[PDB]
């Protein structure tokens, strides 16, 4: 993932240390993504990135983790 | 031998099911099938389903009074188990999928259920073998662990057992069918819905707004339309599924709009067919709802004022148009059969226009008490200030309020710390004695920080992470963001 994508994700993970890496795998959730917060999110990189998520795409496994997050942006922009 | 309500008696079964005599075959749930297809279930099949649960449950002997876990999302099964439990005078307890394990353990340790009920799919596990446990779906009703055999002593259900008890320490809100027909029978008066309705409700089945609304809905001979969280949670699909199900009103915390405004308005401004919105719980910004005003004209949009305790109290439709100068909007005037007294730290009635003084409510629809706690039950439920002599009761709520020149009620906060996150009660100082006692941490802060209002832990100490995990209390009571700091500045 591209510098952008990181500093985007960052914003709506407040647990997530200045100091820690992001992992590809890391659960959301669990360093504060909350269902207002993972809208913003999706505005976020919509907005940056002209990306259109498809209303299949919208779901909680395509917003889990980095990884899964990247990927669902990738497939949108193709 | 199970005991049945009588036709005659205050119960959730009769009373929801009324249309099921009287229009069979017009819709009480609509619900989009995975290929985004609507489907509509009739009074007439949600009763046959509810008398199916109902025929299976009975089989197990429990005896009125007997709790009964059912851990779900608002479906159609879901309100017929626990219709089929209001029919036998089982008080249901209601927990989501989305509930906690440590939260979960917590209920069943207060409550002590015989039985936990989940869908076909759940995925709850390891629930203690003192609980019995069963699944519901398309089969019916299966049982994995059988409820401990017992004597069934009680012979007729009255309209003073309980319906449910919605859940640091959980407390259980104790409701009786009677309290529970009582505020229905008298919003019903208000004609606020037709039978032509079709009631989309947000709120998981955990919180009393989903029991306020499952129970608005059926009672009027409505339809209610769930929205699920895959729908709710993403702006497009919501309104996606707003749109495909012909929702004709919509209910919900403030908060289920603040996405929706921010990110799709031009889409919220294509609801033509939304004829009223309704919310409660907290206060909506008064921006945020001249905005939705502006996008929905033709929508009546109501500000319920309420406790889990008495369920709902007073509203107001909020004028139209929302004038500029309006620096707060009123709660209106208490339902048909309510009474307000507002008083003073004496206890005294406060007589002037605009001072504020604490709300006593006289209510049909009271809470019996706290589960197992009847020192905080005396503490809200008193001795009626301006009546003591009687033996009648008041709930003492913990909010001000405020008269207006004709009268309608203004909210003015409240005397103790309580704030609302997402309209959920919560005590800061229950979150700050908790993070106090994460190893590491001496002294802590819990405070809503300006979109909608986050939660902030500030704490003299570390992992932010960890410390979250200890925290995930309930879920809306978990700190946004838990920040170390040198001092507590005073
Ligand atoms: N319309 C409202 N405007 C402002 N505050 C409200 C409103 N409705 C409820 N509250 C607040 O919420 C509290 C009740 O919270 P809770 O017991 O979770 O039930 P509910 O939020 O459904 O009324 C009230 O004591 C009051 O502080
Ligand atoms: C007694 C009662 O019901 N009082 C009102 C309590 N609050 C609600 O009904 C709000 C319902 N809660 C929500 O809708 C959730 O808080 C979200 C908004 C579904 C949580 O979103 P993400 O934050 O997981």
């Amino acid at each position: 993932w591209d510098d952008q994508f990181e500093a985007i994700v960052r914003r709506y993970v407040p647990f997530l240390g200045p100091d820690e890496r992001l992992g590809g795998g890391s659960e959301l959730r669990d360093l504060g993504l909350d269902s207002m917060g993972t809208v913003e999110l999706l505005a976020a990189l919509e907005q940056a990135y002209g990306a259109r998520f498809v209303d299949d795409a919208l779901n909680m496994e395509n917003f889990a983790t980095p990884d899964a997050l990247w990927a669902t942006l990738s497939r949108m922009i193709t | 031998r199970a005991a049945r309500a009588r036709e005659s008696v205050d119960n959730l079964y009769w009373f929801m099911l009324a249309a099921a005599n009287s229009a069979p075959d017009t819709p009480a749930f609509v619900t989009r099938d995975g290929e985004g297809g609507v489907r509509t279930l009739s009074y007439r099949e949600l009763r046959t389903r509810v008398d199916d649960f109902a025929a299976a449950l009975a089989e197990l002997g429990l005896d009125v009074d007997d709790r009964v876990v059912l851990e779900a999302n608002v479906t159609p099964d879901a309100v017929a188990m626990l219709l089929a439990c209001s029919l036998l005078g089982l008080p249901f307890i209601p927990v989501s999928p989305e509930t906690p394990s440590g939260r979960l353990r917590s209920i069943l340790d207060t409550a002590e259920p015989a039985l936990f009920a989940q869908a076909e799919d759940g995925g709850r596990a390891d629930v203690p073998a003192t609980v019995g446990t069963a699944r519901f779906g398309a089969g019916g009703l299966r049982v994995e662990r059988a409820p401990r055999a017992r004597v069934r002593h009680r012979r007729e259900i009255v309209g003073t057992d309980t319906a449910y008890i919605i859940f640091g320490r959980p407390k259980g809100v104790v409701m009786s069918h009677r309290s529970v027909v009582s505020l229905y029978r008298a919003i019903l008066e208000q004609g606020l819905i037709t039978p032509e309705d079709r009631i989309a409700t947000t709120s998981p089945l955990q919180f009393c707004f989903a029991l306020f609304d499952i129970g608005l809905a059926l009672g009027t001979g409505a339809a209610l339309v769930p929205v699920p969280r895959e729908e709710l949670n993403w702006p497009r699909r919501f309104l996606a599924f707003l749109g495909d199900t012909g929702a004709t009103q919509v209910h919900g915390v403030p908060s289920i709009w603040r996405p929706v405004l921010r990110h799709e308005p031009e889409l919220l401004a294509g609801l033509d067919r939304v004829r009223g919105i309704l919310f409660t719980g907290e206060d909506f910004p008064l921006p945020e709802l001249r905005h939705l005003q502006g996008l929905l004209p033709h929508a009546r949009i109501v500000n319920g004022y309420g406790a889990t305790e008495s369920m709902a109290c007073s509203f107001t439709e909020v004028p139209r148009p929302i004038p500029s100068d309006l620096e707060r909007l009123s709660i209106g005037f208490p339902l048909p059969g309510f009474d307000v007294s507002l008083l003073d730290e004496h206890g005294r009635p406060v007589e002037e226009i605009g001072v504020a003084g604490q709300i006593h409510l006289r209510a049909p629809s009271m809470f019996s008490g706290y589960w197992d706690d009847p020192e905080a039950t005396a503490r809200v439920l008193v001795s009626d200030p301006l009546d003591p002599r009687s033996g009648r009761t008041v709930l003492r709520s913990g909010d001000l309020a405020y008269r207006g020149e004709d009268g309608e009620l203004y909210f003015a906060g409240r005397v103790d710390a309580q704030v609302q996150i997402r309209g959920n009660r919560v005590e800061p100082g229950e979150v700050e004695r908790r993070l106090l006692e994460f190893p590491g941490i001496s002294a802590a802060v819990a405070l809503l920080v300006p979109n909608d209002p986050v939660l902030h832990a500030f704490v003299v100490v570390f992992d932010k992470a960890k410390a979250r995990a200890f925290c995930a209390l309930p879920g809306y009571m978990i700190p946004a963001n838990i920040v170390a700091v040198d001092d507590i500045p005073l």
